[PDB]
């Protein structure tokens, strides 16, 4: 602790005092994982391996839910070519659970693919498929010139050419009344086209992360649960460090989390036993080193502020109301305050020398011997000359 | 202003004890006031009374306190024991003896008496 | 405030980003610690003006004046007066605690402050102003009151000739103070309100996004990979650090306001309790006789006793 | 000061962006109101003796 004061004060001498150095923090004994116990593998096959896709004016939203996913299959297999994941990482995607997943599917030109991102405009974005500003999801697309063209032309892939106003995000509009023009037009796809005019199949996985119980989750397997002990945890994605305690908080059957004023999560429903657990944090506080002057002694005592002496990981240990004090001995005598610890306790270097801690004396105690017919009158005087020092100015800076 | 250019009646404003005077000394970025104060010392207990009853008049001290040394009554200044005989010139009359809680009986000297007698 | 636990919390990833701002957490902790040491300085210079802990006698023969409501209550171990108990009742954490905020105990306990007010009051009623200048020289209470009267230019016979009336008026006025406090403490209440309100604001600013996809930092760390996460965390760091700097600046200005009020109270202790004041309205309305200090939560109550002229008559003068 | 009319003015778009910073406009208006009430208090205690 003395070296830590020297290093926090950036000085090789330390003067007499109590110095806050560093913060104590108890650490997680293990990493719990608790997840939905869902066996059903998610049916993404019947989008990525559908025979024929929809036209992008008529883009199709397959709901994926109450299933277990593995997006490392979709990613690392890398038969694809573009895989832009917005608001979620392609990797941490396997470590997370989603309330629903919506798979949005269509075919477009390899040029016009560059329009399908949040905050974009153009033929496809304006009239066919618009991604919202706060979209969470992965745009996955791959070349399909093996299936979606022919010599003499394929004409299967219609897009809306005209609308009275641009689409809203995720708006679907399959209307065909004349705009004069028929409002739809189609890609003539031939094999001999260049990379940008060839067809590409697109599947956009629109994730959502609502307060509902998450129904899709990645492949990780739940651990056992331990209590009245500090742990790291993952609970359907809710991740933190805490002393999981059996909660008496009376959650209504729809509720999954409980929250603090800071929007930390205060209690959680177990995703398998459905019990409620408190997540009070693993304990912490400032560490203050009581030191005499280093020109007096290298011997030091340490105060774990607010921490209870049962918690701190030693020849003397004393529980002040300011916190646990280690390495100073409580003496029942009382003296003038030397180093203030707090809550009536002060510490000093005294006899064989060591740091004592003690209740401070406010002063010597006197009974004035008042009586209804007694007066004390001074028969002499002393002339006292005392110094009072006041600051008046400080160093002028520009 | 109040300690150097003057004498202060304000308690503890210009040091502990009764302020006599102060001296300024310059310091880096600040000022040192050397405060000179009268601090009372070597006190003694005395029996005291608010008033002397004499000839049915209640006498009170003009600028002091009544004290007794065990046999006699004196008037003295509050902050330095200088005992003086109780006289018409250092006491003032107000009313009869019955209204004051704790009046005591002693003669009050009149210096005009032995002068008229001499 | 553990600035790191406030801004980042448990995350090492955020702690590494936060280090790139350097000293700002040290500046914040150092400023808040300086404010904290100043609160013990304030209490020390207000209450610890007495050299010795004076005790009152067992026989309370103070000439008809009845200090029982303001002297220490013998029936309690806390050694507070009846009025001090009224004052403590007339003013008197998890959400703050869990988010890196800690409230430290005062160095002097409420019992120690009540023991200083006990000493000041015992010294006053047993010895007048003398215990401020030097030794506590005993004087009978009616005679020190007679010299209070002489100080306000009222000849001391007025005190002795009307002593039982003056005692009845004093006792009655203390009774009215007891009832007034039982019915009062706006200045102390406001300081507690402001500090609680500032901390509630500092906690609630943890919910704010500041443009990040979420305010809950372990969302981002469960959900984005490092180079994309770092942009979001730098937004959270920036706004949380600006919330902390706002808090600590307002606490430095509140600290100066309370420091001024503590300096004033230390002056009032010296000039009204340890002495009699010739300064008009400094120690209550009317000509000052004497004052009694009473402890209050985070503050001091002065009971100022003053002579107020009454029932005037017209006279021709020359 | 209306902190919103100062920072954003008429714009709803800016107002929605500003809400993401949370309490700061409330803190500012509260501080300026406290300063304002103090000026009446200053006049009261000087002249209403
Ligand atoms: C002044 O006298 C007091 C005692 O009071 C006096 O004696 C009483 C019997 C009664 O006549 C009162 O009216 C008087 O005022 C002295 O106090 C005591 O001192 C002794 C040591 O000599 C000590 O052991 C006792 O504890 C003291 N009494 C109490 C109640 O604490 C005091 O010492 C005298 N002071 C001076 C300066 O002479
Ligand atoms: C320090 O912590 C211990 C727990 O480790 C506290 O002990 C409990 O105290 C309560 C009363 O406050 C009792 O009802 C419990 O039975 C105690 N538990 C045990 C295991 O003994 C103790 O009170 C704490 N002390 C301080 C000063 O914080
Ligand atoms: C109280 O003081 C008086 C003096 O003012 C003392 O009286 C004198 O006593 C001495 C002997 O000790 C005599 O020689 C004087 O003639 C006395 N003078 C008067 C005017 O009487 C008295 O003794 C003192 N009492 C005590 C108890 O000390
Ligand atoms: C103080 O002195 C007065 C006289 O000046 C005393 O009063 C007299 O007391 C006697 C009885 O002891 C009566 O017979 C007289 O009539 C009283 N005289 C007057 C004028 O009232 C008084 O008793 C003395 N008190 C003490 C305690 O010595
Ligand atoms: C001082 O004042 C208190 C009241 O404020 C008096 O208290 C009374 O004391 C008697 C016994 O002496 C009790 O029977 C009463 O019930 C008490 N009244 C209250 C309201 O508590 C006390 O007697 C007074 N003492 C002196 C010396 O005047
Ligand atoms: C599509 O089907 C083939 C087998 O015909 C398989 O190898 C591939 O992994 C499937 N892709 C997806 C995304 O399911
Ligand atoms: C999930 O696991 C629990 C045991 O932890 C079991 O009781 C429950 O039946 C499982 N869920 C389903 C749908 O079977
Ligand atoms: C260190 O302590 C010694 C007394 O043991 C003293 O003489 C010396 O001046 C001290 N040095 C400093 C720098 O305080
Ligand atoms: C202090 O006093 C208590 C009794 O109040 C006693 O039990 C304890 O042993 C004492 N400790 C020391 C170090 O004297
Ligand atoms: C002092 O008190 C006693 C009772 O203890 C009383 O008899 C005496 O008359 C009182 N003296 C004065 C001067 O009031």
């Amino acid at each position: 602790p003395l070296s830590e004061t020297k290093c926090t004060l950036k000085s090789f001498t330390v003067e007499k005092g109590i110095y806050q150095t560093s913060n104590f923090r108890v650490q997680p004994t293990e990493s719990i994982v608790r997840f939905p116990n869902i066996t059903n593998l998610c049916p993404f096959g019947e989008v990525f391996n559908a025979t024929r896709f929809a036209s992008v004016y008529a883009w199709n939203r397959k709901r994926i839910s109450n299933c277990v996913a593995d997006y490392s299959v979709l990613y690392n297999s890398a038969s694809f070519s573009t895989f832009k994941c917005y608001g979620v990482s392609p990797t941490k995607l396997n470590d997370l659970c989603f309330t629903n997943v919506y798979a949005d599917s269509f075919v477009i030109r390899g040029d016009e693919v560059r329009q399908i991102a949040p905050g974009q405009t153009g033929t496809i974005a304006d009239y066919n498929y618009k991604l919202p500003d706060d979209f969470t999801g992965c745009v996955i697309a791959w070349n399909s010139n093996n299936l979606d063209s022919k010599v003499g032309g394929n004409y299967n892939y219609l897009y809306r050419l005209f609308r009275k106003s641009n689409l809203k995000p995720f708006e679907r509009d399959i209307s065909t009344e004349i705009y004069c023009y028929f409002p739809l037009q189609s890609y003539g796809f031939q094999p001999t086209y260049g990379v940008g005019y060839q067809p590409y199949r697109v599947v956009v996985l629109s994730f959502e992360l609502l307060h509902a119980p998450a129904t899709v989750c990645g492949p990780k397997k739940s651990t056992n649960l331990v209590k009245n002990k500090c742990v790291n945890f993952n609970f359907n994605g809710l991740t933190g460090t805490g002393v999981l305690t059996e909660s008496n908080k009376k959650f209504l059957p729809f509720q999954q989390f409980g929250r603090d004023i800071a929007d930390t999560t205060d209690a959680v429903r177990d995703p398998q036993t459905l019990e409620i657990l408190d997540i009070t944090p693993c304990s912490f506080g400032g560490v203050s080193v009581i030191t005499p002057g280093t020109n007096t002694s290298n011997q030091v005592a340490v105060l774990y502020q607010g921490v209870n002496c049962t918690e701190v990981p030693g020849s003397n240990v004393f529980q002040t109301r300011a916190g646990c004090l280690i390495g100073a001995e409580y003496v029942n005598n009382s003296y003038e305050c030397d180093i203030p610890i707090g809550a009536g306790i002060c510490a000093s270097y005294q006899t064989s020398q060591s740091i004592i801690a003690y209740t401070m004396s406010l002063g010597a105690e006197n009974s004035v011997a008042y009586s209804n017919n007694s007066i004390a009158i001074p028969t002499n005087f002393t002339i006292s000359v005392t110094t009072e020092i006041l600051p008046v100015s400080m160093t002028k800076t520009s | 202003s109040e300690c150097v250019l003057g004498q202060s009646k304000r308690v503890d404003f210009c040091g502990k004890g009764y302020h006599l005077m102060s001296f300024p000394q310059s310091a880096p970025h600040g000022v040192v006031f050397l405060h000179v104060t009268y601090v009372p010392a070597q006190e003694k207990n005395f029996t005291t009374a608010p008033a002397i009853c004499h000839d049915g008049k209640a006498h009170f001290p003009r600028e002091g306190v009544f004290v007794s040394n065990g046999t006699h009554w004196f008037v003295t200044q509050r902050n330095f024991y200088e005992p003086q005989i109780i006289t018409t010139d250092n006491t003032f009359v107000s009313g009869n003896c019955d209204v004051v809680i704790g009046i005591v009986n002693n003669t009050v000297y009149d210096p005009l008496q032995p002068e008229l007698d001499s | 405030v553990d600035c790191t636990m406030y801004i980042c919390g448990d995350s090492t990833e955020c702690s590494n980003l936060l280090l790139q701002y350097g000293s700002f957490c040290t500046q914040l902790n150092r400023a808040l610690t300086g404010i904290a040491v100043e609160q013990d300085k304030n209490t020390q210079e207000v209450f610890a003006q007495v050299k010795q802990i004076y005790k009152t006698p067992p026989i309370k023969d103070f000439g008809g004046f009845n200090f029982s409501q303001i002297l220490p209550d013998p029936s309690k171990p806390s050694k507070r007066s009846f009025i001090e108990d009224l004052l403590f009742n007339k003013v008197t954490i998890c959400a703050q605690k869990f988010n890196g905020l800690t409230v430290l105990p005062p160095l002097l306990t409420d019992e120690m402050i009540a023991q200083y007010t006990s000493a000041l009051l015992a010294g006053t009623i047993t010895s007048g102003w003398t215990f401020g200048a030097g030794a506590a020289l005993q004087i009978p209470f009616a005679m020190q009151m007679a010299y209070r009267f002489n100080g306000i230019g009222v000849t001391q016979n007025v005190l002795y000739e009307n002593q039982k009336l003056i005692a009845n008026q004093f006792n009655s006025a203390i009774g009215k103070i007891q009832d007034s406090l039982s019915s009062a403490l706006g200045k102390l209440q406001d300081v507690v309100n402001q500090n609680a309100q500032a901390l509630n604001t500092l906690v609630k600013q943890l919910s704010s996004n500041f443009g990040a996809i979420s305010s809950v930092l372990n969302d981002i760390l469960s959900r984005l990979d490092k180079v994309e996460a770092e942009v979001q965390i730098d937004r959270l760091i920036t706004g949380r650090l600006q919330s902390l700097q706002t808090y600590v600046t307002q606490q430095l200005i509140r600290a100066a306001e309370i420091r001024a009020s503590a300096n004033l109270a230390a002056i009032k202790m010296s000039e009204c309790v340890l002495g009699q004041s010739k300064r008009v309205d400094f120690c209550g309305k009317g000509y000052h006789l004497m004052s009694f200090p009473q402890s209050a939560p985070h503050g001091v109550v002065f009971l100022h006793v003053t002579y107020v002229p009454a029932q005037e008559k017209n006279f021709t003068t020359a």
